[PDB]
């Protein structure tokens, strides 16, 4: 009824299909319900896929987006930079923003605890986050049953999903473009260490000379 | 089927069971009758079997404990860095390393315990520390002392997390019994994850940090101005310029090419002239190696993907004819038992401790760690008596599981059941064979001692006279010498130069290492040890096969395995239980490791550790006596006893006045734990009766009614104690002399 | 709390924490009146 | 009871039922488990509370008329240097003698509610306080604020005390961490912060690998 | 480099390691080799579009081995001759 990558006896037990990329790719028996503890078990697996897929989506098109709008010509030169070049590592390189990069990172620290321990929040106890005030607009966060999905007027303002079955397949499509952008944020990791150039220059190296230019030829670091 | 087994919040997280002391025991918990009371609440605190009868409680106490255990190492150590990053003179060491004193601990000013803060050197006072840790930083190519510091910060993460993991493992997620009984999952990821990756690992921080810094540090290169790691790791050409097959950059290891990575991974052997150490390359290659093995050995075991081996299927087909089922039985044993599994471990770890303490002497791994003469004889002794405790403590537990953990009806026949079967005749051997090696070693010694003391030199065992030359060690150095010309031929140098050769390494103006010398003395002193072993194994495998039942008590499984006696009957059942075993094992264990270690220390001042000049005459710290002085027993108490301890002694006034008296406090706790050892308990009692009656007069009486301790804790107080005394003497002695002729 | 001042009023704890006191009240007092074989009166 | 927590989703402790002036439910620690221990730390917070809103308003407020030319107070850390008309140690122990009397009255006003009320010498003056830790009277609420009536009211000119008092003592702890690290006075510090608060901040001085 | 005596030791090397291993003449997930050395079948439990029974288990085994013995073999022929 579906496809099946690499699945079990013991992983089609209990994976059936309702989770969106369910194909059944369970080799270690990670989400095996009988064992289910702290972070491993049905109920935070799928949700911290959902979670890292996200990032890497953000990633993916963010750590290469500033390389190709630079190359294109729409954007300073000098703010068109490979992602480990962005202060990121500053070893590797550094750009003077207006602000430290650590006091950057506190702000981003308090920025992003002030969402995410309301997400927590709203993911152990559901529909916390839309009693106590907050600024007034706490109705707005309020979320769904899912944890993943809250769909509120904020995180759901084009208001996609209106039946079910749209609703479900584009879950579907979220799922397998958030797999395939952790991925490609792992490439870009490896290929970043292996190369020392953007992984834009990298496509561009393999496009221009194919066969001379791979993994085979280029694991000479430099 | 291999799966991750959890139960959740299975302890609530309170303070309730902390107010109550004896909680964990039924028989604790009700309260202190008398003051018996209070040594049992320590005494059973981690006897977790003694709790419940649960085997899944019991692995989770297991478990956490481990914790525990790994978050105080990681306060230790990071207490040690913190140490050697503020109260140390670390890189006034590094920039001259020969004639500056380690030192990492520094006193307060209070009582005129200041003294103690020596002139070390490098404008610095402090005590002069033994463990070798300078080398070690040396080693791992630490240069400042803010390394030192992030690695302590990093120790208390650390220390930190584990502490919250043991807390989360047992009152949060807590594994289940199928999870700790996965043996050949936990087999796979501590050969192929554990060793072979973190060998891996150090391989990797070895060819990327340690050697580029070590080879600029041995050209002279002053270490304010040694790039840092991160500069090898970045600027790739930097570190070509030091191993050019950096520049084919991971080619050669992908195209199988690997002879071109011969510049930093080499097999030479021996030790670097500069620094008396192992070279670091052969360091690399060989922790590079071990990781490919490990890594190999670890996909062994089946877990769930079939392809493998059941632990079980390889054990129930190894039997034979001159044994029953042989290895039948025993996986039940290993996987439902926690001591047969501790006394394993405990055994191989104590060897392989006593293993440690050989091998690093004989090839010094780390920079000026040789000609630091008192660094080398605290590790060797260290490691000695943790390995003598280690193995004694695998005696104990073996047989705590004979007692408690032994079940007949599932061990028939098999490897279990036949060795407690002649049990008679493997005592009554090797109680023959301990007769005989204490006569043909400690009678040779007392032959030598008396045709000395009548005048009859040339009657004695010695090189001038007969001669017992150990002819089997000698050919195996000899064989060892020759390995590089015919039997490894990729090798530079032997695996020692303790083997032979003619080679001396003289760091500064002291000696490394040099070929060992064997004759009559170095006979009768092995003989000795293997005396001493046999007489130890004899002790402990006599408790442990006759745990159970003997003759004497048929029913001593009833008894338990820490009983004081069974009575006065049968002539007197005095120290028959397993644990009196044990507690004997303790006394001959310390004498077999006193031995070792005088035998190394005296051999080591002798015939190796000395000074060597210009011309290149070397003299020796003792004078090389030992072939002629150590075959008499008067030799020992005059030459090493007598003579070595003329510095401790001598110590008061100075920065070593310290070793003195504790060398003395040493003296008195040994004494004092002899009373222990020699009194009963009867007499303590009726001595208590008088002393409550003198409370009693003045109404001051306590209820928790005072009893003199048990039998059994009479014996441990003394064998505590004694072991202490003896074992800070000789720690103050050793430590002395050492920093004093070194 | 209350389980908790149990715990610290144990007698080892409390053996600890009152030793701890009367040793630091020593050592500074040897820090301000040092090295002292008669009493001063 | 529904009331605005220090951590929106979780529960409040079942000992911190919003009863108390300035309750949030924040208590991880469970230090407030002991109802007697608990008035004991209501206590302390209180006078603590009170004590650093005098220490913040004698440290900043002198440092921002000094900056601004108006006083010339000697920038609050070393002004324990600065010579006076008798001795530091004498000053303390006169300090001593001084708060005996008024710190053992208000023990016994804890440990004995009700009592200590009375003026030894005119008992005829007496204090109109009921609550501990709210003394009243006229010496102590000469202008009467203390006694409204309402319950819920007073509750709210209560809980700005405890909150105008937290924020005082972050403040000063604030103000001894800045000067111990960044030997500065506070208001410099505050301006540094406004003259580029992307870059005088903390890591203005902590240095580390990378900027 | 593809042509050269490495390259072709190690395909070779693999290629008969995973081809024993496809064709029952290595032991396997579901091919266990039992104390007299004859190949038993077991039912590993996992799934696998191979007819035969070759698993994604099977395939890095095989790899794996045939990698070792030809890295064995290659540095063999190379210290040798
Ligand atoms: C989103 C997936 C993705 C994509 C599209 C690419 C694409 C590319 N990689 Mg990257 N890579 C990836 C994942 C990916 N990689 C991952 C996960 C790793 C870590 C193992 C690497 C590590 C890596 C290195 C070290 C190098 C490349 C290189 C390359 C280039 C091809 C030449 C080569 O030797 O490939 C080698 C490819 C691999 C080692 C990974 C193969 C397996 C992954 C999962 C990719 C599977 C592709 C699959 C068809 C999906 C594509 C999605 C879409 C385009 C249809 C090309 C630009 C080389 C380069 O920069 O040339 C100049 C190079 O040196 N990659
Ligand atoms: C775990 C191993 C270990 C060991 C054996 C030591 C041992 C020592 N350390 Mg080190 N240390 C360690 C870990 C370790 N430390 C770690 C992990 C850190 C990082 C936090 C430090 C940081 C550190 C510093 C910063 C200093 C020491 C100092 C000392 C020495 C004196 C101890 C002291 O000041 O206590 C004093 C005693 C107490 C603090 C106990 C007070 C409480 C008692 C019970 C009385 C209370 C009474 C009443 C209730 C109030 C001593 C040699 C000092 C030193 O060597 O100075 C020259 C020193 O300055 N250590
Ligand atoms: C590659 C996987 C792996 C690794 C590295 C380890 C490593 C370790 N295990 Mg083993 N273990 C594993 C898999 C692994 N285990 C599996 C699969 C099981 C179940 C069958 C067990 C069951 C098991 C038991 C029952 C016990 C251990 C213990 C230990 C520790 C022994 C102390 C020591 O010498 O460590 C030297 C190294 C260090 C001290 C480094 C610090 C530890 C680092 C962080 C590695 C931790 C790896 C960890 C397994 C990863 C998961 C944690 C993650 C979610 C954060 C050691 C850290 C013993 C112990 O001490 O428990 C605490 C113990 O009693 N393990
Ligand atoms: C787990 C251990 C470990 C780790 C993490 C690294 C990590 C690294 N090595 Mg090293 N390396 C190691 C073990 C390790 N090495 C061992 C054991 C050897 C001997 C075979 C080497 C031999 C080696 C060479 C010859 C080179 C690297 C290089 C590199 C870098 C790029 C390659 C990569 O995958 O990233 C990277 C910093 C390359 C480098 O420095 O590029 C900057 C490079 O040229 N490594
Ligand atoms: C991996 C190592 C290891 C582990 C996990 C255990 C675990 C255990 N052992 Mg085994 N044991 C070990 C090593 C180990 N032991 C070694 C090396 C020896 C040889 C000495 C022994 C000898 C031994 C015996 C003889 C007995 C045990 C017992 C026990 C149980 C503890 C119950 C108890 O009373 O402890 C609570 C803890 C203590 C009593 C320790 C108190 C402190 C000791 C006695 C002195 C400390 C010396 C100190 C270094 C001196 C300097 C400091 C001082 C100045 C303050 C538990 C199952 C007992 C048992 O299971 O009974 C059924 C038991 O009878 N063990
Ligand atoms: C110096 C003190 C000393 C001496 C000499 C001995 C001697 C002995 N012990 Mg004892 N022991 C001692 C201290 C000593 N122990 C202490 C302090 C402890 C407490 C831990 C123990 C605990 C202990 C246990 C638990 C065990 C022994 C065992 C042994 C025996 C070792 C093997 C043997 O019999 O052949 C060697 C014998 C000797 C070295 C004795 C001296 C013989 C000399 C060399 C020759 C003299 C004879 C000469 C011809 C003179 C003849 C006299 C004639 C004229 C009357 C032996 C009887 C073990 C045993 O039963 O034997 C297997 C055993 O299990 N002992
Ligand atoms: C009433 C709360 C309060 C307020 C308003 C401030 C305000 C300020 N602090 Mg101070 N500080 C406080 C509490 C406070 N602090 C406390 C409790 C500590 C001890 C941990 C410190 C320790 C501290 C240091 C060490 C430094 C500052 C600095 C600063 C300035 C901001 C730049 C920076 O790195 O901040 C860092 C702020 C913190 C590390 C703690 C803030 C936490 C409070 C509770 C948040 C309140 C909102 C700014 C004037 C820096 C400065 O002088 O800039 C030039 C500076 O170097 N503060
Ligand atoms: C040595 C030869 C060999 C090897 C190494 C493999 C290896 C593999 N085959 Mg098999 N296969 C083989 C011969 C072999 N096959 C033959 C002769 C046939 C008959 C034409 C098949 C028919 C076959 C099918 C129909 C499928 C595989 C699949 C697979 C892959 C499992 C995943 C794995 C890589 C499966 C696959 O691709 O899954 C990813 C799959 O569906 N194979
Ligand atoms: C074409 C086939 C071939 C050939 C010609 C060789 C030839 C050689 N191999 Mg290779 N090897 C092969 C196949 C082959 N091997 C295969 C299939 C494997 C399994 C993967 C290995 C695994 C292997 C390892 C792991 C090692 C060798 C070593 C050696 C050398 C042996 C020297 C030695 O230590 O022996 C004399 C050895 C003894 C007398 C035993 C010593 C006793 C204990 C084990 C120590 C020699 C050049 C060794 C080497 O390179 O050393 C330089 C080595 O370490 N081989
Ligand atoms: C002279 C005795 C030489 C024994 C040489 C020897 O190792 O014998 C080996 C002998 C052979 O038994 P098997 O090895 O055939 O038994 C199969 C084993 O795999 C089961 O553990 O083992 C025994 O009979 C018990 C130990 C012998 C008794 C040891 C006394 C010494």
């Amino acid at each position: 009824k579906r496809s099946l990558i690499f699945a079990s006896k013991q992983s089609l037990s209990y994976l059936d299909g309702t989770l969106p990329g369910d194909y059944g790719f369970d080799p270690l028996g990670l989400m095996d319900p009988e064992g289910a503890g702290g972070f491993i078990d049905p109920q935070w697996l799928p949700y911290a896929e959902i979670i890292n897929g996200r990032f890497a989506m953000l990633g993916a098109a963010g750590a290469i987006a500033p390389e190709v709008l630079g190359r294109i010509g729409l954007i300073p030169q000098e703010t068109a930079i490979p992602w480990f070049q962005s202060g990121v590592i500053p070893p590797v390189g550094n750009y003077s923003y207006w602000a430290d990069p650590y006091t950057l990172f506190v702000l981003e620290m308090a920025l992003m605890g002030f969402a995410e321990h309301r997400r927590a929040q709203d993911y152990y106890k559901p529909g916390s986050m839309g009693k106590q005030y907050f600024l007034g607009l706490e109705k707005f966060l309020g979320g769904s049953g899912n944890p993943a999905y809250p769909g509120g007027p904020i995180f759901n303002f084009l208001g996609f999903g209106k039946n079910e079955k749209e609703l479900q397949e584009l879950k579907v499509k979220e799922v397998k473009n958030g797999r395939l952008a952790m991925m490609a944020v792992l490439g870009y990791f490896t290929q970043a260490i292996f190369t020392g150039v953007g992984p834009f220059q990298n496509l561009l190296d393999h496009l221009a000379d194919p066969v001379h230019n791979n993994v085979l030829t280029n694991l000479k670091i430099h | 089927e291999v799966k991750i087994m959890v139960e959740k919040d299975p302890v609530k997280t309170s303070f309730e069971k902390w107010a109550k002391p004896g909680h964990f025991s039924r028989t604790l918990a009700k309260g202190p009758n008398t003051t018996t009371w209070i040594w049992n609440l320590h005494a059973d605190a981690h006897d977790f079997d003694s709790h419940t009868n649960d085997l899944e409680e019991i692995s989770r106490k297991v478990f956490s404990a481990h914790f525990g255990q790994l978050a105080v190492i990681f306060i230790w150590l990071s207490g040690m860095y913190f140490h050697g990053a503020r109260f140390s003179n670390y890189e006034a060491w590094l920039s001259d390393p020969t004639h500056i004193k380690p030192s990492a601990q520094v006193v307060w000013p209070i009582v005129g315990q200041k003294i103690l803060n020596g002139d070390v050197g490098g404008g610095f006072q402090g005590i002069q520390i033994t463990s070798g840790f300078f080398q070690l930083w040396r080693a791992s190519g630490i240069t400042s002392e803010l390394q030192l510091y992030t690695t302590a910060i990093g120790g208390l993460i650390f220390a930190a997390l584990m502490l919250f993991a043991g807390w989360f493992h047992y009152h949060k997620a807590a594994p289940k019994l199928a999870w700790f009984q996965n043996v050949e999952s936990m087999l796979n990821h501590h050969l192929a994850g554990l060793l072979g990756l973190g060998s891996l690992a150090w391989a990797g921080h070895q060819v990327h940090v340690s050697l580029p810094i070590n080879r600029l540090l041995d050209a002279g290169v002053d270490p304010k101005e040694i790039p840092l790691p991160h500069e090898f790791i970045l600027n790739r050409d930097l570190l070509a310029q030091l191993y050019p097959s950096f520049s084919k950059g991971l080619t050669p290891f992908f195209t199988l090419n690997w002879s071109e990575y011969s510049d930093f991974l080499t097999f030479r052997g021996g030790l670097n002239p500069v620094t008396g150490g192992l070279w670091l390359t052969d360091t690399a290659h060989h922790h590079l190696a071990i990781a490919v093995l490990f890594l190999v050995a670890g996909h062994m075991y089946r877990t769930n993907f079939g392809i493998g081996h059941s632990m079980k299927e390889i054990l129930e087909a190894h039997k034979g004819p001159f044994t029953g089922e042989g290895h039948k039985g025993l996986y039940e044993i290993l996987t439902t038992s926690w001591h047969a599994q501790l006394a394993i471990n405990l055994a191989m770890l104590g060897s392989l401790t006593i293993i440690v303490a050989h091998h690093m002497y004989a090839m010094p791994p780390y920079p000026y760690l040789a000609t630091d003469y008192a660094t080398q004889l605290s590790l060797f002794t260290h490691h000695m008596w943790i390995g003598g405790f280690l193995v004694v403590g695998a005696a104990a537990h073996a047989a705590i599981f004979m007692v408690r953990d032994y079940d007949p009806t599932t061990q028939y026949n098999n490897l279990l059941d036949r060795v407690l079967r002649h049990r008679d005749a493997i005592i009554s051997h090797l109680n023959w064979v301990c007769i005989f090696l204490g006569f043909h070693s400690f009678g040779l010694y007392i032959h030598n001692d008396t045709m000395s003391a009548l005048g009859r030199p040339q009657d004695m065992f010695s090189d001038t006279a007969i001669q017992l030359q150990p002819v089997f060690a000698q050919w195996i150095q000899n064989t060892h010498a020759l390995a590089p010309s015919l039997t490894a031929p990729n090798a530079t140098a032997s695996t020692s130069l303790t083997w032979g050769g003619g080679d001396l390494v003289a760091v500064g103006g002291k000696v490394a290492l040099l070929p060992i010398p064997l004759g009559t003395a170095d006979f009768l002193v092995h003989h000795i040890h293997a005396f001493t072993i046999h007489v130890t194994v004899l002790i402990l495998l006599k408790g442990v096969l006759f745990a159970r039942s003997s003759r004497l008590i048929p029913d001593k499984a009833n008894l338990g395995f820490r009983f004081p006696c069974d009575g006065p009957g049968r002539g007197g059942t005095c120290q028959v239980s397993a644990w009196d075993h044990v507690f004997l094992g303790l006394f001959w264990m310390y004498n077999a490791i006193s031995v070792v270690i005088f035998h190394f220390s005296w051999k080591m001042q002798s015939d190796v550790w000395g000074s060597i000049s210009d011309q290149g005459v070397v003299t020796h710290i003792t004078g090389g006596n030992f072939a002629q002085s150590s075959i008499t027993i008067n030799g020992w108490l005059r030459d090493f006893l007598w003579a070595q301890a003329s510095q401790v002694i001598q110590s008061y006034g100075s920065s070593l006045s310290a070793y003195g008296l504790l060398f003395l406090g040493a003296h008195f706790v040994w004494a004092f734990s002899l009373m222990f050892l020699f009194s009963g308990r009867g007499y303590w009692q009726e001595l208590i009766e008088s002393i409550v009656w003198a409370h009693n007069k003045l109404k001051v009486a306590p209820a928790i009614q005072p009893r003199a301790l048990s039998i059994v804790q009479g014996r441990a107080v003394g064998v505590a104690h004694y072991l202490l005394g003896g074992i800070a003497t000789t720690w103050a002695f050793f430590l002395a002399r050492i920093i004093s002729v070194g | 709390m209350q389980d908790v001042k149990t715990y610290l009023s144990t007698a080892p704890v409390l053996a600890t924490l009152w030793f701890g006191f009367l040793a630091g009240l020593l050592i500074e007092i040897n820090r301000f009146f040092p090295d002292a074989l008669v009493l001063p009166l | 009871n529904d009331r605005p927590l220090w951590f929106p989703g979780s529960q409040p402790p079942e000992w911190l039922d919003g009863s108390l002036p300035g309750d949030f439910g924040f208590d991880p620690l469970g230090l407030g488990s002991d109802p007697e221990l608990l008035k004991w730390f209501v206590q302390a917070e209180l006078v603590h509370c009170r004590w650093a809103m005098l220490g913040a308003a004698g440290i900043f407020i002198p440092e921002a008329l000094t900056k601004a030319g108006i006083l010339n107070t000697p920038s609050w850390t070393v002004a324990g240097d600065q010579q006076y008309f008798t001795d530091a140690t004498t000053l303390f122990v006169i300090e001593i003698i001084l708060f005996a009397w008024a710190e053992g009255r208000r023990w016994a006003d804890i440990i004995n509610p009700g009592c200590v009320n009375v003026d030894p010498v005119f008992p005829n003056n007496k204090l109109t306080g009921t609550d501990v830790g709210y003394p009243g009277g006229l010496w102590f609420d000469p202008l009467g604020w203390g006694q409204t009536g309402d319950a819920a009211k007073l509750k709210d000119l209560r809980t700005r005390e405890i909150k105008n008092g937290r924020l005082a003592m972050l403040a000063v702890l604030g103000a001894v961490v800045q000067a111990n690290y960044t030997h500065t006075g506070p208001i410099d510090n505050l301006l540094a912060h406004l003259a580029d608060p992307g870059h005088n901040t903390i890591f203005a001085l902590s240095n580390l690998v990378g900027k | 480099y593809i042509g050269s005596s490495t390259n072709l030791i190690m395909v070779a090397s693999t290629t008969l390691m995973l081809f024993a291993g496809r064709f029952g003449l290595a032991p396997s997930a579901n091919r266990k080799s039992t104390a007299g050395l004859k190949l038993v079948d077991r039912d590993s439990g996992l799934q696998t579009g191979d007819p035969a029974g070759f698993t994604a288990t099977d395939t890095l085994a095989c790899g794996a081995l045939g990698h070792v013995i030809g890295v064995g073999i290659v540095l063999g022929l190379k210290a040798t001759a």
